[PDB]
């Protein structure tokens, strides 16, 4: 049956996912051991598209945990699902690259991406059929970014015919987390082009204010955002583990929300996502769940999506629904917001639909788009690299490492070139 | 003795095979577990009839189908269901991925070394039957499965079996609704090379039935397992002759004898009666001259293509339950006298009839209603022309930016085998524009 | 930009394809280059820029090797000469005639040899003391989108053919980090260096033919001008660059009639996809040269990336289809004339 590897790589990587195996054993219905202790027979039927069975009834997930400078692989082994994890998974070494790329990439990521490739393989080969593989990193920082690119480079020379999918936590118009962070964007952007096929641009900014408006919460942690992206994550790959009407995969998305193949960074939505007050004084329907997902207010990619037309989107449904109210939805939202859409392709929309919902939802549904609007998550990125670059900013920490400003200023005329493919479409035709 | 193979092929062929199977176990008498108490408690009969089931000395009942996916989520369902013990285990999954909505990996890259196995099923239950034949591809033009998988298979069945009619009950595109982003290309690159080696492809529209189901069902929120046990009456409309006895038989050349003129205008169109609900049953008087005008009614077409802008070429009439020819013959008579209902001149005769007494059943929990007669409608006109001139107008559109083709070329496949696939069909539009003018002597 | 000039020529049947009596499948009308099948259905018109008519040495206009040289590629020296770059590209499959018309053999010439030697005599004419020319040679091959050379002798181990890569430099464009570069004065030398090139291209022996190509070759000229005598201290001020490129493509071999698995199919995506790409840079500089607003994609591919200085701009473009006349090449004959008529639009 279809596999996935995941890989956590930083410390956001290494946040995210913990909070996503702590949803996908939630789904299906396993504890801190690896027992089992669901309800009904469906979890386990298709339960090795994540984990990999063991002796005691238990079930070990297939992750490997790759961060330089150990401090965050620490915090998981003292965290509630950290002991279901493998050990000889666990793959660090000391000195962590300092938030550059050049430390990432070049001198400790090449010290630590043989150890890495091993348990890929590892894992791999131990697997039936193999799909594509998962990666969760945030850009702009330093291992997540570097070392992540590295490794998709080498995977993809190794195993082209499969999928590498990236969850990339991408910088935010106005916070800045991480000084150095435009650099390191344009060149994970100029290594992540060439090698994937559909990656998606969370942004923190779009989650705060996701979470602080419909949520109306007052503390939003972490844990709160880890829990939208793992929301998405689940999502994306449940009809590969559950059945229903309208199956799709991680391959039809990508042959479907990908016309060319440079134009793979999406947009990603979750809905029914409501407050502990007005979840009483709604309906939870396909129509209700559409509008939350084409609103610019459930979407996290920073990007108002009414700045630019969309090129497609992809709609992941689940529970027990209706598909004529399905299509007829999509249909009313091509014909009243046709300026939005592109003429070029005649339905813009599909549909998935699965038939099990999360453990205590009857609707769910998944959003995800390929627009022009990422413009200003890039164009920005742009013009911060160039504000820097013509003074030499930050620059001496990466040429010291082995490193010349030729590979920046590639860096930066491949996302301009991005920019302007996208822009192409930006005006009617 | 007769037969009919059923080939289900992708996730449309599947879900509509489990309704068809669930129309015909309850028809001829067997349950789930195949076995028959109707015979035990009467004692004779061939009422397990043999062109669909076959039968063992332990009193079980077989049916002739295969069904394939290239993806386990969907028949591992039939696997763990409620025709569990009913079904061969030879159910050729080798689904260790899915077509990914490409001709390209259905008709090569995970086509092949996995179609030598339904062959030799198919060799395997064809030596079987001893008796008329004819196969019944069902699959959806659109998916990856439903179009290369196809367009391989038929390739193949008319070089070991040949002078055969082969039928495809195939699921269409419709105009604005759509689950894909690439059903354009699929369609007309399956089109292609299902136009040369099939004999007669059916088609239906889920739009069709959908706006139907509302109309005249009362249902405002339909699911897939509503528009597939429809289509199951549709087939089980044209497979009943073989059957049951009847006062008039079609058997399954006739229809390819009937409604073929030329070889490469094969492809008709399909109605029933579903102005029959539960409530809807009384009310009304369900004879012969009303069910029989709602076949030029484009309000109970399931196919979305207005007839009045086109003319028929021709048209076949199946009737079951409590019919009478004169009826008929009324029904055709009325129609004929009218001016909207246009006929080729070079086809005066125009239609075929067929009469069987088995009424239609009733699949319980289901929506359909009780009948003591039901009618099916097979029209082959010059309309569709129209519902193809849109897809040839999308491809059109985005094989003009070569959009969509790096993903079809990454699985073996050329960028002038699209040029050499869209050629045809407007040639096949251009025939259709032929033949439907009037001669000028 | 200015008018890519696409072309086509007709070989004459072989000399098995006449004792055999294969038929006649393609025909024209001056301009119109149309198919007639033999006996099945309706004929497929096409038209282009220029016409090339080889079938017999009869018709007005039959084009021969000179006609081809001096309707197509002769200009593109000028253009050579006056500082602004060139590319032409080949394209047919094997038996079609592509390796008569642009190499060509030693009593028929082809169009390289007429290019290097009229070159070399325009130089030679006009090589006084104030105005030098110095040229420069280079030989690659792409492979599975991968850059590798050929003029590089190789050891006999395993892999040893060492994959270089691409890079762009902020003011000259894309170019390639370790392509060896070589002085050529007489076409000799380019024929010593074309065939020990050649010799090691990537070419597998196909089910239907040993002699095939799996690889797109990019044979690279560089024309340097030291046109500068200033008149207050005699010294060498400005210098003038043009680039010549002529590229032999490979066939589309669509994998269904040839059951291919493996290495062959991979090589098949790589160079349908290099002609997806290619076909797609051409339309759009095409539409570009219409007043039109377009976007080229370059980054696409390895052959549109490098050879991305020489297509735009104030450059001009060539390219050659070859097709075979005969009744069992009609599926490829009309994956050539449909593929340029894409080029041309
Ligand atoms: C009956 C009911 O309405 O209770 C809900 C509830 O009130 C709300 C507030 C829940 C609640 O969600 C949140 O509180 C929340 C807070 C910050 C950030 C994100 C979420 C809920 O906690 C969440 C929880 O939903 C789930 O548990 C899903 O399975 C969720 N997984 C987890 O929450 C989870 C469990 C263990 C460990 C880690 C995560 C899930 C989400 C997506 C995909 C798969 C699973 C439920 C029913 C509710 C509460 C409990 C209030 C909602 O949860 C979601 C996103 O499905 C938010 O929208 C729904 C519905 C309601 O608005
Ligand atoms: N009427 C009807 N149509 C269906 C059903 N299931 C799927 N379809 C249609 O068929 C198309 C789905 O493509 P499929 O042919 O299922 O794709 P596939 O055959 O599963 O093969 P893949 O494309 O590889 O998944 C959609 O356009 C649906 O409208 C069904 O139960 N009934
Ligand atoms: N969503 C989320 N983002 C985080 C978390 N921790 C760090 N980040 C993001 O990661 C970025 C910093 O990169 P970082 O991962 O620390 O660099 P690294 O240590 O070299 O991998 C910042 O932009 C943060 O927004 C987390 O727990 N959740
Ligand atoms: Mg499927």
């Amino acid at each position: 049956m279809r596999e996935i590897v995941h890989i956590q790589a930083g410390q956001c990587g290494n946040q995210i996912g913990a909070k996503f195996w702590e949803v996908i054993s939630d789904e299906h219905g396993i504890d801190p051991t690896g027992s089992y202790h669901g309800d009904s027979d469906l979890q386990l039927e298709r339960i090795n598209v994540y984990y990999n069975e063991a002796t005691g009834n238990k079930y070990v997930p297939r992750a490997i945990l790759v961060d330089l400078e150990p401090g965050t692989m620490d915090s998981v082994r003292s965290g509630p699902f950290g002991q279901i994890f493998r050990p000889d998974n666990f793959v660090f070494g000391q000195s962590g690259a300092g938030n550059n790329w050049a430390k990432g990439h070049y001198t400790e990521g090449a010290e630590l991406v043989d150890s890495v490739l091993d348990v890929v393989r590892k894992e791999s080969e131990s697997c039936d059929c193999l799909q594509g593989f998962q990666l969760t990193h945030s850009l702009g920082g330093g291992t997540g970014s570097g070392m992540g690119t590295l490794l998709i480079s080498k995977i993809r020379e190794e195993y082209p015919d499969r999928i590498m999918n990236t969850f990339s936590v991408m910088p935010s118009p106005k916070v800045s987390d991480t000084v150095v962070e435009p650099y390191n964007a344009t060149l994970s952007v100029h290594q992540l082009v060439e090698n994937t096929d559909e990656t998606y641009c969370i942004d923190n900014e779009a989650l705060y204010d996701i979470c602080f408006r419909t949520l109306k919460l007052t503390t939003p942690t972490y844990g709160d955002l880890n829990h939208l992206v793992s929301a998405t994550m689940s999502g994306v790959t449940t009809c590969l583990r559950f059945p229903g009407q309208l199956n799709a995969d991680l391959r039809k998305l990508a042959v479907n929300m990908v016309p060319f193949p440079r134009l793979h960074f999406f947009m990603p939505g979750f809905a029914p996502l409501t407050s502990r007050g007005s979840q009483q004084y709604r309906a939870l329907t396909v129509p209700e769940l559409t509008q939350q997902m084409f609103d610019s207010k459930n979407m996290m990619a920073a990007c108002d999506p009414r700045h630019g037309r969309y090129l497609t989107v992809a709609a992941i449904f689940r529970g027990r629904m209706s598909m004529k109210e399905v299509d007829e939805q999509m249909l009313n939202v091509q014909n009243k917001n046709s300026s939005y859409f592109v003429e070029w392709i005649p339905n813009n929309v599909k549909t998935a639909v699965c038939d099990i919902p999360p453990r205590g939802l009857k609707m769910s549904a998944t959003f995800i788009g390929n627009s022009t609007a990422i413009q200003e998550l890039f164009k920005r990125i742009s013009e911060q690299f160039t504000a820097m670059f013509r003074r030499k900013a930050f620059l001496h920490w990466y040429t010291g490492e082995g490193m010349d400003e030729m590979e920046f200023t590639e860096a930066e005329s491949n996302m301009n070139d991005l920019v302007s493919e996208y822009q192409q479409y930006q005006d009617a035709t | 003795m007769r037969e009919c193979i059923s080939i289900h092929v992708g996730q449309a062929g599947v879900q509509i095979g489990n309704a068809c199977w669930e129309l015909y176990c309850l028809e001829h008498g067997i349950q789930p577990d195949g076995q028959m108490p109707s015979d035990k408690t009467i004692g004779g009969g061939d009422d397990s009839f043999n062109t669909f089931f076959s039968e063992t000395g332990a009193g079980k009942h077989v049916p002739r189908a295969v069904f394939v996916d290239l993806e386990p989520t969907v028949i591992d369902e039939v696997r763990t269901g409620t025709y569990r013990q009913l079904f061969h285990p030879e159910q050729l999954i080798t689904g260790k991925e899915d077509a990914a909505n490409n001709y390209a990996r259905g008709h090569y890259t995970i086509g092949k070394e996995i179609i030598d196995l339904v062959l030799d099923r198919i060799r395997k239950l064809a030596d079987q039957c001893t008796g008329l034949q004819g196969f019944l591809v069902f699959h959806s033009f659109g998916g990856g499965t439903g179009s290369g998988f196809t367009s391989l298979l038929m390739e193949r069945l008319s070089v070991d079996y040949g002078k055969k009619s082969k039928l495809e009950f195939s699921i269409y595109p419709a105009p604005q609704v759509s689950t894909a982003v690439v059903e354009p290309y699929n369609s007309i690159l399956t089109t292609h090379t299902t136009l040369e080696h099939s004999d007669c492809a059916f088609m239906v529209d889920n739009e069709a039935i959908y706006d139907i189901c509302r109309r005249n069902l009362d249902i405002e929120r339909p699911t897939y397992t509503n528009l597939n046990r429809l289509i199951s009456q549709i087939v089980s409309s044209i497979t009943a002759s073989l059957r049951f006895d009847g006062a008039l038989n079609v058997d399954l050349t006739e229809f390819q004898t009937n409604l073929v003129p030329y070889p490469r205008i094969h492809f008709p169109l399909a109605t029933y009666a579903p102005v029959i609900s539960a409530e809807k049953a009384y009310h009304e008087q369900l004879s012969v001259a009303e069910i029989t005008n709602a076949c030029f009614e484009p309000a109970n077409q399931m196919v979305k293509c207005d007839p009045r802008h086109g003319k028929y070429m021709a048209c076949c009439l199946l009737y079951r339950g409590d019919v009478v020819p004169k009826d008929v013959n009324a029904a055709i008579a009325t129609i004929k006298t009218k001016r909207s209902i246009q006929f080729v001149d070079w086809c005066p005769t125009g239609f075929k009839v067929g009469i069987n007494y088995q009424p239609p059943t009733v699949v319980p929990g289901g929506d359909l209603a009780k009948v003591q007669r039901a009618v099916c409608m097979l029209s082959n006109t010059t309309a569709i022309a129209e519902a193809w001139a849109r897809l040839d107008h999308k491809f059109d559109l985005m094989y003009a930016k070569r959009a969509f083709v790096h993903w079809y070329v990454g699985e073996g496949m050329e960028e002038g085998e699209f040029s050499e696939a869209r050629e045809d069909m407007a040639a096949l539009e251009k025939d259709y524009e032929e033949v439907g003018v009037d001669s000028v002597e | 930009n200015s008018q890519v000039t696409v072309a086509v020529r007709v070989r004459p049947f072989s000399k098995r394809e006449k004792t055999e009596k294969a038929s006649q499948v393609v025909f024209t009308n001056g301009e119109e280059i149309t198919v007639e099948h033999p006996d099945m259905k309706q004929v497929y018109s096409f038209i282009y820029d220029v016409s090339f008519w080889s079938f017999d040495e009869c018709h007005p206009g039959y084009a021969s090797q000179t006609t081809v040289y001096e309707t197509l590629a002769a200009p593109l020296l000028d253009r050579a000469f006056e500082g602004y770059n060139t590319c032409l590209f080949a394209y047919g499959q094997t038996g079609s005639g592509k390796s008569y018309t642009m190499m060509g053999l030693n009593e028929e010439p082809g169009i390289i040899p007429r290019f290097c030697e009229d070159l070399f005599a325009q130089i030679a004419k006009k090589q006084t003391s104030e105005v030098s020319y110095h040229l420069e040679m280079s030989f690659f091959e792409v492979y599975n989108e991968k850059i590798h050379d050929l003029l590089v002798c190789k050891g006999e181990n395993g892999q040893r053919k060492q994959p270089l890569r691409a890079r762009e430099h902020p003011v000259s464009g894309p170019y390639v980090e370790g392509l060896s570069m070589n002085v050529v004065s007489s076409y000799s030398d380019i024929q010593s260096w074309l065939e020990l090139g050649n010799k090691q291209r990537a070419t597998a022996a196909t089910g239907m033919n040993d002699k095939s190509s799996r690889s797109h070759s990019v044979f690279t000229l560089v024309m340097t001008q030291t046109k500068t005598e200033v008149v207050e201290g005699e010294e060498h001020d400005h210098r003038i660059t043009s680039r010549i490129n002529l590229v032999d493509l490979a066939g589309s071999e669509r994998c269904s009639t040839a059951h291919s698995s493996g290495q062959r199919l991979k090589e098949g995506v790589s160079i349908n996809k290099s002609l997806l790409t290619l076909g797609k840079v051409i339309s759009a500089l095409s539409e570009q040269a219409n007043g039109k607003r377009v976007f080229i994609p370059y980054r696409e591919s390895t052959l549109t990336w490098l050879l991305k200085e020489s297509l735009g701009g104030n450059s001009k473009t060539a390219m050659i289809a070859t097709v075979s006349p005969a009744a069992s090449n009609i599926e490829e004959t009309l994956s050539t004339l449909r593929y340029a008529t894409q080029a041309r639009l």
